């Protein structure tokens, strides 16, 4: 029951994030000049996107820029959680936006943008630890030390 | 912990059947013969698959054979 | 594209793995209750020798 | 031949009753991979 | 990397956990039925002794019954098996 | 994949459920042969108090 509860959320909080928090700041970044957020943006939905009908929307005003009418895009659900290596490319560049030091890509970068961000950022933390729920479990009731006296 | 299961046991059948008039008599003059604390021995009893080791341990099996040899000294000893 | 069929096989795969886990419960739990089982009937086993013992030393 | 089948199959394998039982980030990527294998060499030693 | 070859190779992979499963599911079941087979050997044991001691029962004459009053203590005491694991 | 799944799950059902009769019917045989094993003794009991009186 655990696991797949766990595997549930965290496909369903990853696509909500990808598919509808990050419409908002990429159309800001596409009617802007910046094009560095645009690129790290569009990457972040080319790695973590799975768009129910195969492609990204057409019709889409935020890709545009213009500004939404609106637009809903119903977000698919299913139980499998991202491949360690795409879940670590995502947080990296999470990461990467709100930086102190990157000139800065979060100057850019909007309040309530970021707040999101930080937020996303921060419990996407223990995905990869809950995910492996039997190995993390075995891990945190380890008392096996209690025994050797090798060094004694 | 047969040993000691064995001992509370008897001590309790011993405890049940001593006259109750001749404890309130004691007690009423300060030669009390004390109740044997109460403990909790049942969940041990009723174990049979404890695991160590990759085995598979039979507790019941054991505490058995100790306190029927037990029960066979008591017997003993008595006559 | 190739990541929406990755998507795709990823969860084939996640079924598949939940159902061997499944297997593997069910022969652990299975396992335990035939110990305990074999546990009383070895005991009901040897509390009716040692009484056949008793009764044809008895008897003779 | 089908999920249908085997997942039946495990189904009624599951209720025996059962009683008396109680760009930038890729090269990142890498070089972060060969030190995490130089780690647990060092905790093999 | 093509996405693919990673997913044949998993696919391969719960295969081989299949296998093993199996080969712990048989150690399982042989470890069972080892100890049932004893248990069925003891039986049968105990049922042909149960045979002739109720044969032998019905036929007990009591008029005919002597007891030696002299050998009382002389004789040997049964006692119970004392096997200890 | 499927196949082998379907396959494994199969023959594992079976042993489990013949190893269940089994147990069962050994369970039988002992209640039984306690039944008789009671009847003898009572039998006994009976014989050696006859000889007592």
């Amino acid at each position: 029951v655990f696991n797949h509860a766990i595997r549930h959320t965290v496909y369903a909080a990853l696509q909500d994030f990808s598919q509808v928090t990050l419409r908002e700041p990429l159309r800001q970044a596409i009617k802007k000049k910046k094009n560095v957020i645009q690129s790290v943006l569009q990457a972040i939905r080319k790695t973590v996107c799975d768009w129910e009908t195969g492609h990204e929307p057409f019709n889409d005003p935020a890709l545009r820029g213009e500004k939404d009418p609106g637009f809903d895009i119903k977000v698919p659900r299913r139980a499998v959680g991202p491949s360690s290596t795409q879940l670590y490319m995502v947080r990296t560049m999470l990461e990467s936006l709100i930086a102190d030091k990157s000139k800065t890509l979060r100057s850019s970068l909007e309040g309530p943008t970021i707040l999101d961000i930080e937020k996303f950022h921060r419990e996407s933390f223990f995905y990869t630890h809950l995910i492996n729920f039997s190995e993390t479990l075995q891990q945190c009731c380890d008392l096996s030390q209690l025994w050797f006296r090798e060094f004694f | 912990l047969a040993d000691q299961i064995f001992a509370y046991y008897k001590v309790m059948a011993g405890s049940l059947l001593l006259d109750k008039r001749l404890r309130s008599e004691c007690k009423n003059q300060g030669a009390t013969i004390h109740l044997p604390p109460s403990n909790r021995y049942e969940t041990l009893l009723k174990q049979r698959h404890v695991q160590l080791l990759g085995r598979s341990i039979d507790l019941n099996r054991l505490i058995t054979q100790r306190v029927s040899a037990a029960m066979y000294k008591s017997l003993e000893l008595a006559i | 594209r190739e990541i929406h069929q990755d998507w795709a096989n990823r969860e084939y795969i996640e079924i598949i793995t939940s159902s061997i886990k499944k297997i593997a419960d069910f022969l652990n739990s299975f396992d335990m209750s035939c110990r305990s089982r074999l546990a009383t009937l070895n005991e009901k086993l040897t509390a009716l020798e040692r009484r056949i013992e008793y009764i044809e030393a008895r008897v003779t | 031949v089908t999920l249908e089948d085997a997942l039946s199959n495990v189904d009624l394998l599951e209720e025996l009753p059962l009683p008396d039982q109680q760009a930038r980030y890729i090269e990142q990527a890498t070089v972060h991979s060969s030190m995490n294998e130089m780690l647990e060499e060092g905790q093999e030693y | 990397n093509e996405l693919e070859c990673v997913t044949n190779i998993s696919l391969a992979n719960i295969i081989r956990q299949l296998s093993s499963l199996s080969k712990y599911a048989e150690d399982i079941f042989g470890e069972l039925f080892n100890e049932a087979h004893s248990f069925s050997f003891r039986v049968n044991s105990l049922q042909e002794r149960v045979d002739r001691l109720s044969v032998s029962v019905t036929q007990l004459d009591p008029k005919e019954e002597e007891l030696s009053l002299q050998d009382i203590t002389m004789r040997k005491a049964f006692r119970s098996s004392t096997i200890q694991d | 994949t499927t196949q082998s799944l379907a396959s494994v799950a199969y023959l594992i059902n079976t042993l489990a459920n013949n190893v269940l009769q089994m147990l069962d019917i050994q369970a039988s045989q002992l209640r039984r042969m306690e039944s008789s094993i009671n009847h003898i003794s009572q039998t006994v009991d009976i014989h050696k108090e006859k000889v007592a009186r």
